[PDB]
DNA sequence: CTGCATCCCTGAGTG
DNA sequence: TATAATGGAGGGATGCAG
RNA sequence: ACUCA
């Protein structure tokens, strides 16, 4: 079909590599492709120089290398493994004094590779590592809160890399200096630094008041080494001042590159705030046997110079976004990284004491295991490692390009006020203003912007073209929110005849500032409006007619769409979608230009120009980690001639290469008999006919047999007591077979396990003796189908001990996984939603004969409340679906830019085309106008919505142009009294389902301590009746419910069971007893030797515990 | 009832009240590059001279559907309590209005276009602090609502 | 003496009530010390203790009523009048 | 809620509680919540 | 909403009070079989089942109707407790 | 100390805090009968305290005690005692509860205002007793142990056992709940209408009060067991018996949205 | 061992020992169940004689809690113990005709 | 507040 | 009798020695081969009560017919389990220690 | 004034 | 059971004590 | 923690 895009805005530049925060920053982490004498001091590299040499024998690093994969991707998904690299390191041990040298390379373990797409594969489970947003190092200058005419210099290194310092001048006079909370004249300091009076009066003299604050005699009277001995015994009290003692602790604290580390970015801004230069990224040096400064006096200059209100200084705003920086992949596993090298280089120190002082080689030396904890810890239970998000391809995507202000090293949720919340005016093309989490997540919780990229620095930085004279380069700078400030910036719309700017005024930003500017004083000008929003937000048309709080839930949204097994791209597109899917390596392409050679449901032969036969094999039916199934189809006939980056499959929830998260469906927006009251949604029982919002969906289920100190699970067909109807569809070795359709309380795996010893009670001896019977040894503990899941069985996966090629964790004999599938009919109570923030639940499934329908027979296929749109301002929505009208009837599908893009006149344009394909049919087919459609034209004309006058032609293709139609009610025949808004919208089905979240427990498990159920419908558990609840019923009156809300119906042992008993017998439920948390927390009470006592009326003691307790 | 992109009415009277608007921002303008008012002062008469602009539109919107467009669907949903309030409307079909800064001082240029024409990704940007920062009160705000509330049926329990 | 509800809620005469709003450590100390005795006057202390609590249908000013027909009620009567 | 005199045993303390926090959320030239926690 | 609502609030001093006794007399049904009813064969609550009418198993709702009638006396120390079991189950046997 | 389901074991820190306590102690018992000097002798009671400390009250006084190879402090009685997870908040005055359930809701415009629509299945689950004795009065099981064996095969559910769930729900009422509950009509008291499909149906005009909307909201549901807690739930709960706000005395239960537009 | 207290999600809302049944105090169910076996148990007991009724309960542990030899159930009745093995061994008949007949205790089998 | 150094001065005084 | 009151006091040294019924006198809690309680331990059968309803520790008594009982040879009690919820140990210290929650 | 100690929404899902 | 070894970091409120 | 209301 055709395809209409609109916009006159010409991008210079493709939207960058979406997911190279995550590559890029991993391959420079790792530095694996170059070889090793001609590696850069960074990442892996840097951490081993920082470890090494490690001094005490003296063991050196010369370099390292990584290996292959010992498996590849998808036998780590298969088998539970982590797809990682192994790691050697060559080390040399040598003897100073001996000159001898042993030089082997030592096995480190193994490091987790990235993947293609930028994700990771950790113990089987795809996981992403979201990078972190944080205040970047070097050296900043705040406003003193408590005193106004006084400030704070603030010196901030890497988190983990030293203490924060902070320089103050005191209500005194003198300057304090504070580090790890303790204060003390920074004159002190100075001192050790070898600072005289002299340096001092001439350096700091300019400004007044401020030096002899800064002078104490008694302090220059001492040489730098009494004064560092004053020093130690100021900061670590009761430690003997040995003067060796004192060198190493101030060494360690402020001149140690091991233990303090400034930022490479942490030194370019202390340089570039400063004016200096750093011989390294320490505050100080130990040079030639004593202390050198570096940092502490151009800040205290600033300092001084700045309350001086010496001009050319400023105060620094620290959420702006040249002081706030970027953490990726690289850098945090790289911190980890150095962590479990440290640990290692420890234990390499302690090893070169203990045993034969001459007979060591770098393989007894090292011991590994630190490192591997570091690296799997980071990579398994660190906060920023997240389990990956690939609901659809988009979901990852967007995952991958997240960006937290939590985690470790950063802000906690209670220590996020608004101001790092805030939306900062440099989030300009850097952090999209509307992606945001929607709660208590909002602000800390952001997206990266689609033309943003994160330099080495750290820095975000978002491209502009340069403007010189009235001329608009093709040349683009991506400039950091500090260098942006400086340019006087047009906005991307202005108005161009060719390359020269065709407007007498301009819309410009200063410093964010809004300016209307003239042509010659532009120095840049945006790349497109796509830049200031994320990948996200950049997929809804019309944005510019949505409220942001709608827009955002839209982007929200988005992210939860299930692939559908007949999903299609929007007919209104923003022009994205080919490059999300593209990027989302969902979708597979054609390397070089050939010919198709094969097409297979599960492979695709191609050969190119090279002669060579690539074989590609298609992932059939995969399931992601929410349960959605990724599954690609072949787009490609065999003898087909393909170009380079022609499309071979289709990937998940995608159409012909463009992304698919939904379907179009012809909607009319009326109310309807209070279905779709509050946002509910009313749907055709044609979408379920004709397979729309059907979706596949795969659960996996385990089960091990294991070795038992009573004797062995085994998982066998014979189970004890069961019917040949119970064990059907199980093979000889117990497992359920290939195809057979599950229900809940089925079978999945047989499993006997050898029965606890118990003696049988007397009602058993009986029982036994009438039927003659013997107990079995084992108990059935077969893995069954839960309540509300089955479906069809699609693989099972066994693993055994003593097989090849699989060992399993100890006392395991054998592993079962049995995949079961479903395909999912859209059904009441599943969610519904657009790109615009529409979001609503099925409330009502009518037959087709009931759906208000056209003239022409066509019913709508969902029906949505007018009432949701005028509160939420989400205008897009409603020229969506007038594009998409005229879309239905001219049989095309269109690309509406954001923020240029369709505007009024031409939908008005391509309505009338639609219209004259609407009604000038019917003409020429020998009908005229209805009886019903007059008396609507009568209403209309009532309503000022046509010219009275007209003929009924001209006043229905007045309402067409409108996008409003005459509709009939299909129960009556007769019309709505009003045209109705009708077109083609496009509606996603998200993750949220009935079927998931239906859930109900009569009775079940119950905790071990507090013997409460349970929680969950995983574990079978019951609704939680907190705080409010029980303040509810108590606002009611309702003692009895109440109270059976605290006993009968949770941890009043015998009240429950007697009460159980009670009603399967017809009785009514017994009285309640003590709930057994109760007597929990006396006991509890009583371990902290407080005496808890229950009393009567005549102050007795009552005992709740029944004699038990009591010898 | 339905609601169409031509149900929310742009009024005639909004262009006057802007062309307005702008000679008053420009008088202003040239009376302080001469001297006679601060900077201060200034800025505190934009902000108010658009206050009472967007009040204008706003009365404009409402007078112009009661007289002219009185079953209009957005009026309709307005006046019977239904669905909306007159901000939202004035939004809808006038303008956006001024939005503020992150530091909760207003912007000098208020947002002139409505939802129904579309705006500029600059007000677009304008508008996202005062968003993300009524989303941050809202966050915060059920915490504290919620230790109140538990304050209070303790101390009233009995 | 006027006290916001914070301090109020925690110098209630009752301890569980007192113990289960906040500063648990506190309130428990000075209780175990003065050898407090809780009444179970609120609804705190009997909604701890699972117990029916003094209101609405707990309340002594209905919880006693009596339901009672009238032939059951006569045939009583004059079985106590034969007495 | 019944616009007649009110039954002994209604646990009047909770209703007003409840009363008084269920508005909490929609309160924001306003001091507005902070002001009902400072009185 | 419940049938007479409004008269059963009429009845007593206190809702709770009208919610004791009907809760009391509904586990006087129950315990008794229904067979102490002071409802007449005609006035006897009603369920539409696959079959057709049945008595209605519902005590609470019959205990309702019951008090609507007037044929039920409710108060405070009307007899001593275990007199009034036993004379119920003189009359009414388990 | 239990026994999970791989056959690991799980234990309480309580237990490492009683075994640092314990094995100061008897060494300090041995270090007295043996001779000790009194400096060894003092860091030996010096960290029994400190042990005593870590058992009652642990963080309280110096650093926290923790397990090997973690930063997690260990959990003491006072942890247990205290706080939003403590013993009093979370198992005294609130607890998890039998008989409820859980579900989307869905607006069900033809229900009158003291009904509800509640699925088949979540009230099979929630009323399985009674549905096992009325099975059983009726001849669809032998006794209550074949009824429930019946009910735990969803194949082997024939169609007279949703006729005595019929029966059984007769004239009773569920608690429907929605979080947050703020004030006392958080909860309100229905009379269950069994519908196919897995989705509560609400009344529209209760949603005010519960402010709950269908955009993905869910409902929790509680069974009132006895006689005395139905009869409750029946007179003072019902959503037909409150009809005005506790606090302002005005309507809050009336026409909104749709409704006050068509009139 | 593995600590109770391990955290599950990085809130602190939820510990590892939270998601651990109870697998040693009976259900309700299984309690119910018991106490439907022992009263199935006496209805069916009841269709015998008292005396056989006894000696079964006597020898299979119902009363007292021990089961009682041959010997001592036959001297308890003053009878020998060939004559209380037979007396036992027509009262089973009983009862196992009663069960064929009736099929009450079958659904206890398991 | 610091046994082991408490401990280590206390060594330190023989 | 019915509850009316509760009362919360300090304990005497006395009264925790009342409540105990048996010292723990070893840190260990499980052995390591028998998954079975260590004597003397924190989860001795001897002082908390027996880990199966009315059966001692080694088997000798393994029926309600002895309630009450104490085995002469593994030495304890046969009652309910139940008990293992209620029962307290002690631990007698060689120096007194002061309750944190009087000091801090 | 400074230092330490305490509460800071609920329910639900998943993992 | 014996070479000698000797110190390891971005909230805010109010309620206490020095 | 991440998501929903
Ligand atoms: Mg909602
Ligand atoms: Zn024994």
């Amino acid at each position: 079909m055709e395809i209409k895009r609109f916009g006159r805005i010409r991008e210079v530049i493709p939207l960058p590599p979406l997911t190279e925060i995550q590559v890029e920053s991993y391959r420079r982490a790792l530095q694996a492709d170059v070889p090793p004498e001609k590696r850069e001091n960074v990442g892996i590299q840097a951490a081993f120089r920082e470890t090494f040499p490690i001094e005490e024998l003296v063991l050196d690093f010369l370099e390292y290398r990584l290996g292959e994969p010992p498996f590849p991707q998808d036998e780590c998904r298969e088998k539970d493994l982590t797809y990682q690299a192994p790691l050697y390191a060559r080390l040399q041990l040598i003897h100073k004094d001996t000159g001898l040298i042993k030089e082997d390379e030592v096995f480190l373990g193994h490091i987790p590779l990235m993947t293609e797409d930028g994700s990771f594969i950790i113990n089987g489970a795809d996981r992403v590592i979201v990078s972190q947003i944080h205040r970047s190092p070097g050296v900043y200058f705040t406003p003193d809160p408590a005193r106004p005419g006084r400030y704070i210099a603030s010196i901030i290194p890497l988190p983990k890399r030293g203490p924060w310092i902070d320089l103050e001048v005191e209500p005194n006079g003198v300057v304090s200096m504070k580090v790890n909370k303790r204060k003390f004249p920074l004159v002190l300091l100075l001192r050790v630094l070898g600072y005289d009076q002299e340096t001092l009066a001439r350096e700091l003299g300019a400004y007044g008041e401020l030096v002899q604050g800064l002078m104490d005699e008694s302090v220059f009277a001492m040489r730098p080494e009494e004064a560092l001995i004053r020093l130690f015994t100021l900061l670590r009290p009761g430690d003997p001042p040995k003067r060796d003692k004192a060198v190493a602790y101030v060494y360690g604290l402020i001149a140690d590159p091991r233990r303090y580390d400034l930022g490479e970015a942490g030194r370019y801004k202390a340089e570039e705030k400063l004016g200096i230069r750093l011989s390294g990224r320490t505050l100080a040096r130990f040079e030639d046997g004593e202390f050198k400064d570096e940092v502490f006096l151009p800040t205290l200059r600033y300092l001084f110079a700045l309350t001086a209100g010496v001009p050319g200084h400023e105060v620094d705003d620290i959420d702006h976004l040249g002081n706030r920086r970027i953490r990726t992949v690289g850098e945090l596993m790289t911190d980890q990284f150095r962590v479990g090298l440290a640990r290692l280089a420890r234990g390499v120190r302690e090893r070169m004491l203990m045993g034969s002082e001459d007979s060591l080689t770098p393989a007894k030396l090292v011991n590994s295991r630190p490192l591997e904890a570091a690296i799997r810890e980071f990579f398994s239970r660190s906060q920023l490692s997240q389990f990956k998000d690939e609901t659809n391809p988009l979901s990852s995507l967007r995952h991958k390009r997240r960006i937290s202000a939590l985690g470790p090293g950063g802000l906690t949720r209670e220590r996020a006020g608004f101001d790092v919340r805030d939306v900062h005016r440099t989030h300009y093309g850097r952090i999209c203003p509307v992606e945001t989490p929607e709660g208590a997540n909002i602000g800390l919780i952001t997206s990266l912007a689609a033309y943003a990229r994160v330099d080495e620095l750290g820095f975000i930085r978002t491209p502009y073209r340069r403007v010189v004279g009235g001329v608009v380069t093709d040349e683009v700078v991506y400039m950091t929110a500090t260098e942006e400030d400086r340019y006087t910036i047009a906005q991307a719309n202005t108005p161009l005849e060719g390359n020269r700017i065709a407007a007498e005024r301009v819309v410009a930003r200063r410093k964010g500032e809004p300016v209307i500017v003239s042509p010659e004083e532009v120095e840049f000008m945006d790349v497109s409006p796509k830049q200031v929003f994320s990948v996200n937000t950049n997929l809804i048309p019309f944005l510019e007619h949505d409220d942001a709080n709608r827009a955002l839930m839209g982007s929200n949204m988005q992210t939860q769409a299930v692939p559908l097994i007949r999903a299609q791209a929007p007919v209104v597109m923003t022009g994205l979608e080919e490059r999300v899917v593209r990027d989302s390596l969902a979708a597979l392409y054609a390397e070089e230009d050939g010919e198709v050679a094969k097409v297979d449901g599960n492979r695709i032969v191609v050969r190119y120009e090279d002669g060579r036969l690539v074989e590609y094999p298609l992932r059939r039916f995969y399931r992601s980690n929410q349960g959605t199934a990724l599954d690609q189809r072949p787009r490609v006939v065999v003898g087909q001639r393909v170009r380079k980056g022609d499309l071979l499959a289709d990937g998940p929830a995608s159409e012909n290469g463009f992304l698919a998260l939904g379907q179009n469906v012809l909607v009319a927006i009326m109310p309807f008999d209070g279905y779709n009251f509050e946002d509910a949604i009313v749907i055709s029982e044609e979408l379920l006919k004709r397979d729309f919002y059907t979706s596949i969906h795969i659960e996996r289920y385990e089960i091990e047999a294991r070795d038992t100190k009573l004797g062995p699970e085994r998982i066998t067909r014979d189970i004890p007591h069961l019917s040949e109807a119970a064990l059907r569809d199980l093979d000889e070795e117990g497992v359920v077979r290939i195809g057979a359709e599950v229900k809940p309380g089925d079978i999945l795996v047989g499993r006997t396990s050898f029965k606890g010893e118990s003696e049988p009670t007397p009602e058993e001896r009986l029982l036994r003796s009438i039927f003659g019977e013997k107990a079995r040894d084992v108990k059935d503990t077969s893995l069954r189908v839960p309540p509300g899941e089955g479906g069809i069985v699609v693989r099972t996966v066994r693993l055994r001990r003593g097989d090849p090629g699989v060992e399993l964790k100890p006392g395991v004999r054998e592993v079962v996984r049995v995949y079961v599938a479903q395909k999912r009919k859209l059904q009441v109570g599943d969610k519904l939603a657009n790109r615009h923030g529409n979001k609503g639940v099925v409330a009502k499934i009518l037959p087709v004969e009931d759906m208000p329908h056209l003239p022409d027979g066509t019913p709508v296929d969902v029906i949505l409340n007018p009432l949701g749109v005028p509160s939420r301002m989400n205008l897009g929505q409603i020229l969506e679906t007038h594009l998409g009208l005229a879309g239905y009837f001219l049989g095309q599908r269109y690309i509406s830019p954001i923020f240029d893009g369709a505007k009024e006149p031409e939908i008005k344009e391509l309505l009338a085309q639609a219209f004259e394909v609407y009604f000038g049919k019917r003409k020429g087919e020998g009908f005229g106008v209805d009886k019903r459609e007059v008396e609507v034209l009568r209403r209309a004309e009532k309503l000022g919505l046509v010219t009275p006058g007209k003929t009924p032609e001209e006043q229905l293709k007045e309402l067409f142009l409108q996008g409003k139609v005459v509709l009939y009610d299909g129960r009556t025949g007769e019309p709505i009294e009003g045209p109705i808004v009708v077109g083609q919208m496009f509606i996603m089905k998200l993750y949220h389902m009935v079927e998931d979240k239906m859930h109900a427990r009569s009775t079940g498990p119950y905790s071990l301590i507090t013997q409460q159920p349970l929680g969950g419908k995983a574990q079978f558990g019951g609704q939680r009746f907190g705080e409010m609840e029980v303040w509810a019923l108590e606002a009611y009156g309702a003692a009895h419910t109440l109270q059976e809300m605290l006993t009968l119906k949770s941890d009043d042992i015998e009240g429950r069971n007697a009460a159980y008993e009670a009603i399967i017998k017809g009785e009514d439920v017994p009285e309640p007893s003590v709930p057994e948390s109760f007597r929990v927390l006396v006991k509890e009470l009583q371990a902290l030797a407080l005496d808890v006592q229950t009393l009567d009326e005549k102050d007795n003691p009552v005992d709740i515990f029944e004699g038990l307790a009591s010898k | 009832i339905t609601i169409g992109i031509d149900d929310a009415v742009i009024p005639e009277e909004k262009k006057q009240y802007l062309e307005e608007a702008d000679r008053k921002l420009l008088q202003i303008e040239q009376a302080y590059e001469m001297g006679f008012l601060t900077d201060r002062e200034r800025y505190d008469q934009i902000l108010q001279l658009w206050t009472e602009t967007t009040e204008k539109v706003t009365q404009a919107v409402f007078k112009n559907f009661e007289e002219n467009y009185p079953f209009n669907p957005l009026y309709v949903m307005a006046q019977s309590g239904a669905r909306g309030n007159p901000q939202q409307i004035r939004q809808l079909c006038g303008l956006r209005g001024l939005m503020q800064k992150p530091s909760g001082e207003t912007f000098e240029v208020p947002v002139r276009s409505s939802f129904r024409e579309g705006l500029t990704v600059l007000e677009y940007f304008i508008s996202s602090h005062g968003a993300r920062k009524g989303g941050a009160d809202t966050a915060l705000r059920t915490a504290d609502s919620g230790y109140l509330t538990r304050k209070l049926v303790d101390v009233t329990h009995e | 003496l006027l006290m916001g509800v914070t301090k109020s809620a925690l110098s209630t005469k009752s301890w569980l009530s007192a113990a289960s709003f906040q500063n648990t450590t506190h309130v428990l100390t000075e209780a175990a010390i003065a050898g407090k005795k809780d009444e179970l006057i609120g609804l705190k202390e009997n909604v701890i203790l699972g117990r029916l609590i003094p209101a609405g249908t707990g309340s002594d000013f209905v919880r006693f009523t009596q339901v009672v027909d009238q032939k059951t009620l006569k045939a009583i009567e004059e079985a106590r009048k034969e007495a | 809620s019944m616009a007649r005199p009110v039954s002994i045993g209604e646990a009047v303390g909770i209703v007003a509680a409840q009363s008084i926090g269920e508005p909490g959320t929609q309160l924001t030239i306003t001091q507005g919540l902070p002001r009902v926690i400072e009185l | 909403a419940e049938p007479g609502i409004d008269k059963l609030f009429g009845m007593v001093d206190s809702k709770y009070r009208l919610t004791v006794v009907v809760a009391k007399r509904a586990q006087q049904l129950l315990r008794h079989g229904f067979k102490n009813t002071v409802l007449e064969p005609e006035e006897r609550p009603k369920m539409q089942t696959l079959e057709g009418l049945f008595d209605d198993p519902n005590a609470v709702t019959w205990a309702m109707k019951e008090l609507l009638t007037g044929r039920l006396v409710f108060g405070e120390n009307l007899v001593p407790e275990d007199r009034l079991q036993k004379e119920m189950e003189r009359l009414y046997p388990v | 100390m239990v026994q999970v389901d791989g056959g690991r074991f799980a234990t309480s820190d309580l237990n490492d805090l009683y075994r640092r306590l314990i094995n100061r102690n008897n060494r300090l018992k041995k270090l007295l009968a043996q001779g000790a000097p009194e400096i060894i002798i003092r860091n030996e009671k010096r960290m029994l305290q400190e042990a005593v400390d870590a058992l009652l009250d642990n963080g309280r006084r110096g650093a926290p005690v923790t397990n090997p190879g973690s930063d997690r402090p260990l959990r003491s009685l006072t942890d247990i005692l205290s706080g939003k997870q403590g013993r009093f908040r979370q198992n005294l005055l609130g607890k998890r509860v039998d008989y409820s359930g859980r579900s989307v809701i869905v607006v069900g415009p033809q229900l009158k205002l003291h009904q509800c629509g509640l699925p088949k299945r979540m009230a099979l689950e929630l009323f399985k007793p009674f549905l096992l004795k009325k099975m059983e009065e009726k001849g669809i099981a032998p006794n209550v142990k074949a009824a429930r064996r019946m009910l735990e095969r969803q194949r082997d559910i024939k169609d007279e056992v949703w006729d005595a769930l019929e029966e059984v729900i007769h004239g009773k009422v569920v608690l429907l709940n929605r979080a947050p509950t703020l004030h006392r009509l958080g909860i309100q008291a229905f009379q269950p209408v069994l519908v196919e499909g897995q989705s509560i149906q609400l009344h529209p005009l209760v949603c005010e009060a519960f402010n709950a909307d269908f955009d993905g909201d869910q409902m929790a549901v509680h069974v009132p067991l006895s006689s005395f807690a139905q009869a409750e739930a029946r007179i003072q709960m019902l959503s037909a018996h409150n009809l005005l706000s506790p606090a302002s005395g005005e309507p809050l239960a009336k026409p909104s949205r749709d409704i006050i537009l068509g009139l | 061992p593995v600590s109770l207290e391990t955290p599950i999600g990085d809130e602190k809302d939820s510990f590892y020992g939270d998601f651990i049944p109870d697998e040693h105090l009976p259900s309700p169910v299984d309690a119910a169940t018991q106490s439907l076996l022992s009263e199935e148990l006496e209805k069916a007991l009841s269709k015998l004689s008292e005396r056989e009724a006894m000696v079964l309960k006597l020898r299979k542990g119902l009363i007292d809690g021990r089961e009682h030899t041959l010997e001592e159930v036959g001297a308890f009745f003053g009878v020998t113990r060939e004559r209380i093995r037979q007396i036992e061994n027509k009262a089973l008949r009983k009862l196992k005709y009663h069960e064929s007949r009736t099929r009450k205790l079958r659904d206890f089998l398991d | 507040s610091d046994p082991v150094r408490q401990y280590l001065h206390e060594i330190g005084q023989v | 009798k019915e509850v009316r009151k509760v009362r919360i006091a300090l304990a005497s040294p006395e009264k925790i020695r009342s409540w105990s019924y048996g010292e723990v006198e070893k840190p260990e809690t499980i052995n390591y081969r028998t998954l079975k309680p260590e004597r003397d331990g924190l989860f001795d059968e001897r002082i908390f009560g027996p880990i199966k309803d009315y059966e001692c520790a080694c088997g000798k008594y393994k029926r309600q017919r002895f309630e009450g009982k104490v085995c002469e040879r593994c030495g304890v009690e046969v009652t309910k389990s139940i008990v293992r919820r209620y029962r307290m140990g002690h631990i007698e210290l060689a120096t007194p220690a002061a309750h944190i929650w009087f000091v801090k």
